[PDB]
């Protein structure tokens, strides 16, 4: 009963960031060595835990959230950050305990004519709470006049596509991101490293 | 398109009266997407009313808006001489965001006689081989004036150009400048240059003249 | 200070393109939108089209649809309007406008306007103005300046670098048969100040980059 | 939505001590370190020390060791910096600054991230024997474009704040830096240019706030008659 | 401690140009160097962290580079609102230290000042002091000469000047001069004038009033 991390990391397609995917991992033995012993990752930052200790630790549940963003947006997947992604698409808590892992996926998610399957939320009335997911497509009301589901002056569609192309600067290229959350509740631990 | 028709084309009223401007649409337009702008001469449009009844920030209470459907009304209650302008209605709820043709609000005034001045060409312009003689009619109402150039008591035609300013924002008068252009040779052949002004505020036409070289 | 500031006047040969800039200050540019309007001399306002700042989506009137491109550059908070295939009917003043926007809300109308940009399309070249004094004669007198033989519009005329404004009349320019423009700016002053007070007219023609300060003396 | 709001400007006698507060809102207070940075007027930035908002451990710069105490109260989400034995060199604007969290990289190494993404508005602390004095506000009456203003005179210490029409007027407003008069009292002027036509229609009032003396003055300025 | 030497201390350049300032550390500080921009009277705002990473929300015209001892900070297209003082800051080793700063100014076209003069208020006259205020509005360059004249007598020693920082929009300055007299001395004279000499004025400009 090993935890299925390869399903998350090696999935053929990833979610739009506004509709980020979440895999809930319970009741299993987790071998994180396949992660921290790999050299394919361009971002690997853990908060509240060192990755080299993960095989010796136990948690109530583990969460793996996955999505695609721009490379120059990966810095927003961190506690306390702001920006379009952190404010409107995927927000981490200040007291986050977990890892943020990102790799360049230009070879997979870019198209010469643009990949318009990947979207992000551009307009929102307020910032997202931590771990909140909003997939609504209501017309954004920029003013005080109700929009009645119609685009116009101060009435804007809230989603926008990345349109990923094989650009020359890596900061514009698409990056796949997995965020691992390690949950500790007042309950028996169900996800444990092989050493425990 | 949505055609916005304003009424009337021009509007002459004395200060203190109430001006009523109408904007009519070829089809219905939402009230919260119709606006009134005031444009003064040499100036950008300025938002007067929005949402057909809301006053923009800093807009005086004498400006009011109302209406619905295919008819909207802008009212200036305590009309003031500084309110001479062109007033435009714009709909911005359906593309294209059409404008009305505008309504010209002008101020009525007591008849005023122009002050007439004559300026001979300068020596600096003389050295260039062209002479310009300028006749100035200052602060007169109504606009209709007549300026005739006479050179050695000979009426000129086809060599002068007039220019009229807009109605003043304070005294609601007009000003006119007439330039007579001649060559150096033609200018130096003659002696007395005069401009004769005929206007309602003058009992008889007033001639202002100078003698070249004096 | 909430403002929209446009680029200076432009002269373009027919068939070329003009790009007018509009820089925003004092409000949340990222939440706003910008509409572009054109006004012909002594004519009505003409809607050109608008852009949503955040998305860059544009909407143009059918007449300008094939010829105008509206963009924005958020690193400088500046929107742009480019008009191509310039014909003489494009000689006009071009305005940008935007609603004021905070972090949360936007104004429900176009309440911020730019000063406008005068664009002249013609085959004629750019010519600087020649300035001549209209000297006062020898209880109120009148003096002024003549700004002659320049192209194209506009020119700006002030008196004493803006200190003197009462009694001034800067007449609208007239087009001479030579194809150049002529204008007169006069002002009336009390008859006791000719021998004491000094009067200087300050004329600027941006298209030719010519600034002139001419003192007017009584002969 | 992170907010760091610091306590008001104060004057303190030499040899005394000052306690500057910094109230944090919009985030989980105990998740971040808080640093203190000071700026003497017209000088550069100086780091004072760091406090762990969770457990209250501190580390201070050498030149302030023994003289500065950093505390935190998690109940009110507030951080305090206390500086004792104040000298003239301690006259400065004091800032609380917040960097992001530290993290571990793939190799298990602890990585620090001490770049300050959030700042308080700062607190001016003036070290002087002079007593606090509230200002007097006088009109600078107006005359195209006209100009009017308010003269804020004979106050101590800095600063005062001047708004116009309760914040409604911002365009064309210039509030000049104060000057230290020969009497040891400060003085500044706030001016604004307006259209001339507006002189007879719009009312112009300047709002002056000298917090260190609890002085609030609203002065209407009208053309002289 | 690690000392950060910034260069140049100050500089000026026109809108659109490229600006490159430098920061040198006494020892090796890896890439743990940050760049802050401090607008006049405000708190420093982070623009670049770890010597090359653009802080979220910062326009793309800013960039930085370095690792070791030498670091550079660059603005590509200079913009009116970039008027500020720029500081580098290291955190490779405690205590954290900042650079001396680099004040960036913007060159623009010469603009003449608008000069206004303000007699003392009657309310202040009751107090026994008269303040005459001369205001120079929206001029460039910064240098200007304000001369007080009382009944044509040139005054020195009894006036003070205050200049605003460069405006973030039009890149101009403003200046105020205050002439302070006793009420007794104020009533003794009639003509109070301030005379302004500036690069944007062909001749000096005088604004005056009569005490009556
Ligand atoms: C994903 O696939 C690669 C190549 O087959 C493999 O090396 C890697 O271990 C896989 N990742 C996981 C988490 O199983």
């Amino acid at each position: 009963n090993l935890c299925p991390f390869g399903e998350v990391f090696n999935a053929t397609r990833f979610a739009s960031v506004y509709a980020w995917n979440r895999k809930r991992i319970s009741n299993c033995v987790a071998d994180y060595s396949v992660l921290y012993n790999s050299a394919s990752f361009s971002t690997f930052k853990c908060y509240g835990v060192s990755p080299t200790k993960l095989n010796d630790l136990c948690f109530t549940n583990v969460y793996a959230d996955s999505f695609v963003i721009r490379g120059d947006e990966v810095r927003q997947i961190a506690p306390g950050q702001t920006g379009k992604i952190a404010d409107y698409n995927y927000k981490l808590p200040d007291d986050f305990t977990g890892c943020v892992i990102a790799w360049n996926s230009n070879n997979l998610d870019s198209k010469v004519g643009g990949n318009y399957n990947y979207l992000y939320r551009l307009f929102r009335k307020s910032n997202l709470k931590p771990f909140e997911r909003d997939i609504s497509t209501e017309i954004y009301q920029a003013g005080s006049t109700p929009c009645n589901g119609v685009e116009g002056f101060n009435c804007y569609f809230p989603l926008q596509s990345y349109g990923f192309q094989p650009t020359n600067g890596v900061g514009y290229q698409p990056y796949r991101v997995v965020v691992l959350s390690f949950e500790l509740l007042h309950a028996p631990a169900t996800v444990c490293g092989p050493k425990k | 398109e949505i055609v916005l028709t304003q009424s009337p084309g021009t509007l002459s009223l004395s200060p203190g009266e109430r001006a009523t401007l109408s904007c009519r649409a070829s089809q219905s337009v939402s009230s919260s997407y119709l606006a009134w702008y005031q444009q003064k001469p040499g100036q950008a449009p300025r938002l007067l009313i929005y949402g057909a009844s809301s006053r923009a920030t800093g807009i005086p209470d004498r400006f009011s808006g109302s209406g619905s459907g295919t008819d909207f009304t802008l009212t200036i209650s305590r009309l003031e001489p500084e309110d001479f302008a062109v007033y435009y209605c714009q709909q911005y709820g359906s593309s294209p965001w059409t404008f009305g043709q505008g309504t010209k609000v002008e101020i009525k005034r007591t008849v005023a006689a122009p002050s007439v001045f004559i300026f001979p060409p300068s020596d600096e312009q003389l050295k260039s081989g062209t002479a310009s003689v300028v006749c100035l009619l200052n602060n007169f109402y109504p606009r209709e004036a007549k300026v005739q150039w006479k050179v050695d008591n000979a009426l000129q035609s086809g060599n002068s150009q007039e220019s009229v300013t807009e109605q003043d924002s304070k005294d609601s008068t007009y000003s006119l400048s007439s330039t007579l252009t001649l060559s150096k040779a033609d200018y130096e052949k003659h002696k007395v240059y005069a401009c004769e002004v005929t206007h309602q505020g003058l009992s008889s036409p007033v001639t202002k003249s100078f003698n070249r070289g004096e | 200070q909430v403002q929209l500031v446009q680029s200076g006047p432009e002269v373009k040969k027919p068939g070329t393109s003009v790009k007018v800039s509009c820089k925003a200050s004092g409000f949340t540019f990222t939440s706003s939108a910008m509409q572009w309007v054109r006004q012909a001399r002594g004519q009505r306002l003409e809607w050109i089209g608008w852009i949503v700042v955040g998305s860059g989506n544009t909407n143009y009137a059918q007449k300008f649809q094939e010829r105008v491109t509206i963009t924005r550059d958020m690193s400088t908070s500046t929107a742009y309007m480019e008009l191509s295939s310039l014909r003489s009917e494009d000689t006009a003043v071009y305005y940008c406008a935007a609603p004021y926007c905070s972090s949360t809300n936007c104004y429900d109308a176009f309440d911020i306007w730019g000063q406008g940009t005068m664009v002249t399309v013609s085959s004629a070249s750019t010519k600087g103005p020649s300035v001549f004094p209209l000297a006062p004669s020898s209880g109120t007198a009148a003096l002024g300046c003549l700004v002659k033989d320049y192209f194209p519009e506009p020119v700006t005329v002030s008196w004493n670098s803006g200190a003197l404004t009462s009694g001034v009349h800067t007449f609208p320019a007239v087009l001479q048969s030579s194809g150049l423009y002529s204008l007169s700016s006069v002002v009336t002053v009390p008859s006791s100040s000719l021998g004491t007070q000094t009067y200087i007219c300050n004329v600027n023609h941006k298209p030719s980059n010519t600034k002139v300060d001419k003192k007017v003396e009584p002969k």
